[PDB]
């Protein structure tokens, strides 16, 4: 994933900021709640029926830190994001059949997280570069769809 | 479109902003050149430096006509006419940069707005930006009379093959893009399954159904828009593929028929299908 | 861009007996017609208000030969579609101010006007691979953006 170290630099500056188990509840619930199709793969999660029961449930707090995790730990392997993905990639689409356009839908959730979360500090050109990275991560966990 | 609640959201949101529309309609024009550079393609005629007066003065026209919207959200197809006009027959922006700007416009809000940007209020938040860029792209091309007698020309011809062309469309967008299996896993999608006839037939049934209820499609498929909604829950990116692939279909089956001009009568009624079938999704 | 032995047999066989002008012609109307929006582009052609107007227009027919032919010659290096479509991309981009979004629908008018030619003989396999050629083509044309 090709960005410019001034880009690099502050896509890893502002995540040295971050919460992550909170921003993760944070964007995987508000994906729920803003496309709540996507509610689908979580029937198993419980009571998902408000929005503040979302924002409120155990279990998608849970696996909203798990994602973000690999998020994160993906953010120190911008140069080979396909690499890094490859073996989620296959699980996510042989066994967990999750449609890729989720991916785009949480990354621009995400997006949406980290401005709230960090106001003014959020600049446009630090958009830009999370723009590049959610849209890469995406594409590296779709790239092994068949 | 958008619920009482919705409309309760917006307006608490929005009146917030209050007098800094101007300046964020800028930040947010801004943000979506730097993050989407394919957009400015469409400003070449501007300097569109950082802080450009150019820039500045749109952001305020822009954030004006979201205001005019929020005031008459019970109205907004006659509140935003002129834009509509304005938008579809000089301007001519290609629909899909309407949510790179509602993408911009949310991020925009949310770094302004910490006390207001809820869940709840972003989902609104959402909803009315996709309902304001619906409203700005509905005169693009809603089924004009020569449309619905092209569509009812071309379907009667399919006539008794409205099944196996079904089939094949479905096969036809298993194999083109491959994401779309992913909605399938219980089924056998070899080529000549027979899950995948029955489920190509069902659906062509559905669309003659459509055909045949062509003025009043809302009520026609109000079944099947909740099954998809609530059960499914497919992506609406995927309607569009499928579209594209009964296109396909009935372009290959229909040397004599599928004319430039029965060709965009079609297309123009599978959209309508799908903005049914997705319209309870929220 | 990578195909299989069996895509890149399909697409290249099919190719050979496409009349570049004739289709180029057939797949830029279709495209003016069903999507009428990209007429922004072609002010400078003339009348272009009916679909039987745009399919016999002299400067749309013309404009779709070099539109294809340019393609024609993209099918010849599959390999390198980045590297053959670069001096068009960054064209398109700082000249002609074209929104890369306008290479996908035409890539999917030429599918169907494909389609439309050659019946049954435009195969399911067939098409999908058509598809693959046909968004490496627009990714290609759409690289040099900036
Ligand atoms: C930033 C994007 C994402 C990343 C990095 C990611 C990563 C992960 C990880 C690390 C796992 C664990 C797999 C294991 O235990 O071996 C997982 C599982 C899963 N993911 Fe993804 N995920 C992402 C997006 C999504 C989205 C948007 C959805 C669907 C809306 C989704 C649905 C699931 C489900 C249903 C599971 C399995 C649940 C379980 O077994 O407990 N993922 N994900
Ligand atoms: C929420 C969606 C939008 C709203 C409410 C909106 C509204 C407006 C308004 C009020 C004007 C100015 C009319 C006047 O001169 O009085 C305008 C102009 C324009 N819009 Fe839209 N717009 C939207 C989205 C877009 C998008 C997505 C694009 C392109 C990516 C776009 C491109 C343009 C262009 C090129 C102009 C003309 C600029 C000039 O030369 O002054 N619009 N828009
Ligand atoms: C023109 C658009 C569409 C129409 C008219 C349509 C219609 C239908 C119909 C009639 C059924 C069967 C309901 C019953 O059992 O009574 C169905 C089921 C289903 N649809 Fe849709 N559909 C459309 C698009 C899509 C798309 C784009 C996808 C996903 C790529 C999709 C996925 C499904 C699924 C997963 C089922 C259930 C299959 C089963 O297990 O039996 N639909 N649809
Ligand atoms: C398969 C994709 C495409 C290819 C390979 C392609 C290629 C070309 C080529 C070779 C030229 C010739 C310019 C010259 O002679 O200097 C050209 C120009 C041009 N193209 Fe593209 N093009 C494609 C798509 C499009 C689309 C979809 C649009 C807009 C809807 C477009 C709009 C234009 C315009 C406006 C010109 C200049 C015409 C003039 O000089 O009046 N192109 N294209």
């Amino acid at each position: 994933m090709h960005l410019t170290p001034e880009e690099k630099s502050a896509v890893t500056a502002l995540w040295g900021k971050v919460n992550v188990d909170e921003v993760g509840g944070e964007a995987l619930g508000r994906l729920l709640v803003v496309y709540p199709w996507t509610q689908r793969f979580f029937e198993s999660f419980g009571d998902l029926s408000t929005p503040d029961a979302v924002m409120g449930n155990p279990k998608v707090k849970a696996h909203g830190k798990k994602v973000l995790g690999a998020f994160s730990d993906g953010l120190a392997h911008l140069d080979n994001l396909k690499g890094t993905f490859a073996t989620l990639s296959e699980l996510h689409c042989d066994k967990l059949h999750v449609d890729p356009e989720n991916f785009r839908l949480l990354g621009n959730v995400l997006v949406c997280v980290l401005a709230h979360h960090f106001g003014k500090e959020f600049t446009p050109p630090v958009q830009a570069a999370y723009q590049k990275v959610v849209a890469g991560v995406a594409n590296a966990l779709a790239h092994k769809y068949h | 479109m958008l619920s009482p609640a919705d409309k309760t959201n917006v307006k608490a949101a929005w009146g917030k902003v209050g007098a800094h529309a101007g300046e964020y309609g800028a930040e947010a024009w801004e943000r979506m050149f730097l993050s989407f550079p394919t957009t400015k393609t469409y400003f070449p005629h501007f300097d569109l430096s950082h802080g450009s007066a150019q820039v500045k003065g749109h952001g305020k026209k822009v954030a004006d006509a979201l205001t005019n919207a929020v005031a008459h959200v019970d109205d907004m197809p006659n509140a935003l006419s002129a834009l509509s006009d304005l938008h579809a027959h000089k301007l001519r922006v290609d629909p899909v940069n309407f949510k790179l700007l509602s993408h911009c416009l949310l991020v925009t809000l949310a770094a302004h707005l910490p006390a207001e940007f809820t869940p709840a209020v972003h989902a609104s938040l959402d909803k009315f930006l996709a309902s304001v860029s619906t409203v700005l792209t509905s005169k693009y091309r809603v089924l004009s009379p020569a449309d619905k007698t092209n569509v009812k020309a071309a379907w009667g011809k399919v006539g008794a093959h409205a099944g196996e062309y079904g089939a094949e469309a479905w096969e036809r967008m298993f194999l083109s893009f491959p994401t779309t299996k992913t909605y399938f896993p219980h089924f056998d999608l070899s080529h000549g399954s027979a899950q995948v006839k029955g489920h190509g037939k069902k659906v062509a049934d559905a669309l003659t159904n459509a055909v045949a209820h062509v003025d009043d499609m809302p009520n026609a498929l109000s079944a099947l828009s909740d099954l998809h909604a609530h059960k499914l829950r497919v992506d609406p990116v995927n309607f569009k593929l499928l579209s594209h692939c009964l296109l396909v279909t009935l372009a290959a089956h229909l040397p004599a028929e599928f004319t430039p001009a029965v060709h965009a009568s079609l297309d123009k009624f599978l959209a309508s299908v799908s903005t049914v079938l997705t319209s309870k999704y929220r």
